[PDB]
């Protein structure tokens, strides 16, 4: 990854540093979810996690919320709503 | 057979709990009794404004910019003249971006900003949930990776779901939209006010049938006027190209009609198998510009 | 089902107040219905 100064290409090198651990190490699309809940980073997740076209699994994406619970994670409850998850079904 | 589902299509909602309504019809229902279902039963008042949005199904990435400006302009045509949106309702296209674009300026206008779905019913993803009379129900917009159904969009406001043949089956829609939009066109606009509710038709990223739709307008009695804006990415973006070059009902400028079969086939690949007749089509849409 | 709750919005904003987690309270809270 190539931080290119002066095009605003890849936006400051911190999401560069960050979605570099994203892009290649495939992992899944479900772990990607988990690495952004520990660091507690939401704009990555969202931008760089919640894609068009993103395949998502099975209620994958509800043990993500109960994890994201117990974390007192409140900004990935929010996405995770937002994102098709159901609270009646959960 | 009795309709035998009518209720409140709630879906499970995220930031809120965006409410709905259903009542599955058949496929020749009456004009008369669908304007009479909308304005007695969910207690609707009259549009001074029609708007129907045919773009296409499938439309996938319209641009950064393109989305800020039809969101804030279309709204404000919505909620400044009290207007009913007219969409197909399925989460895959124009439906999708005007959802999104109410989300985007939204100020809870829904009050004053009404959508409809017009859709066939089987064509739907989650199809057999809503089964009942007078039934609150659930529904999940949960993109379904397996599912290459269609989903309701959850920023909508009510839906008309259209009998036909059965499941599967997709194009049983187009009937009621235009008679609806006859109907709504021979209501007077106020009290004191002789004229008619208008109607316009506003076109993103349009197709092959759509540009038969556009001319299906400019045929009709009164000639229904379209707006197409550029920055698509099919027929608005081509009939917008067709646009520039053209005089007043015109068929050409000095002869570029191999260069615009080229370009008609381009897009959906035809292979002068049509694509002659689409270049008399989009001749009859640049003809009546009167109207474009 | 049976084992799901009708207002689960109700449950966990109990959780969250008795856990002494008030940011996650108030979200929460302003999702659902009575909320007065």
């Amino acid at each position: 990854t190539v931080f290119h100064i002066g095009s605003e290409d890849h936006q400051d090198i911190d999401v560069a540093i960050l979605t570099a651990l994203l892009k290649g190490t495939n992992a899944s699309a479900f772990d990607q979810l988990i690495l952004t809940l520990a660091w507690d980073r939401v704009d990555i997740a969202k931008n760089h996690v919640f894609v068009y076209g993103q395949q998502w699994l099975v209620g994958s994406l509800e043990q993500a919320m109960l994890d994201a619970l117990v974390m007192d994670r409140v900004s990935f409850v929010k996405l995770l709503i937002e994102n098709g998850v159901s609270m009646h079904k959960f | 057979s009795p309709t035998d589902a009518y209720g409140v299509i709630n879906f499970q909602g995220g930031s809120h709990s965006y409410r709905a309504k259903y009542v599955r019809l058949s496929y020749d229902t009456k004009p008369e009794i669908i304007l009479q279902l909308l304005l007695k039963e969910w207690q609707m008042e009259l549009p001074k404004l029609v708007i129907s949005v045919h773009g296409g199904m499938q439309k996938f990435e319209l641009h950064p910019r393109i989305k800020q400006l039809l969101g804030k302009g279309l709204i404000k045509a919505a909620v400044t003249t009290g207007a009913w949106i007219l969409t197909g309702g399925v989460n895959t296209g124009v439906a999708k971006h005007v959802g999104d674009a109410l989300k985007e300026h939204a100020s809870r206008s829904s009050r004053k900003i009404c959508t409809i779905g017009i859709a066939p019913w089987g064509v739907i993803e989650n199809r057999n949930d809503l089964v009942g009379r007078d039934v609150v129900a659930p529904y999940q917009t949960l993109l379904n990776p397996l599912s290459k159904l269609n989903v309701l969009n959850n920023l909508h406001s009510h839906f008309i779901l259209v009998d036909d043949g059965t499941v599967g089956k997709y194009g049983a829609e187009v009937r009621l939209r235009r008679e609806l939009e006859k109907t709504i066109n021979q209501q007077r606009i106020h009290a004191r006010i002789g004229q008619g509710v208008p109607v316009v038709a506003l076109i993103f990223e349009g197709g092959p049938n759509v540009i038969l739709t556009v001319l299906e307008y400019l045929q009709e009695s009164p000639p229904v006027p379209v707006v197409v804006c550029e920055g698509t990415g099919r027929a608005a973006d081509l009939l917008a190209y067709i646009h520039k070059q053209t005089e007043e009902g015109g068929n050409l400028p000095d002869a570029a009609e191999p260069d615009i079969i080229s370009t008609i086939k381009k897009t959906f690949n035809f292979g002068q198998s049509e694509a002659v007749h689409l270049f008399q089509t989009m001749m009859e849409c640049m003809k009546k510009k009167e109207l474009i | 089902e049976t084992k799901r709750f009708p207002y689960p919005l109700n449950e966990l904003l109990i959780w969250a107040c008795l856990m002494k987690r008030q940011v996650m309270a108030r979200f929460l809270w302003q999702h659902g219905e009575e909320s007065m």
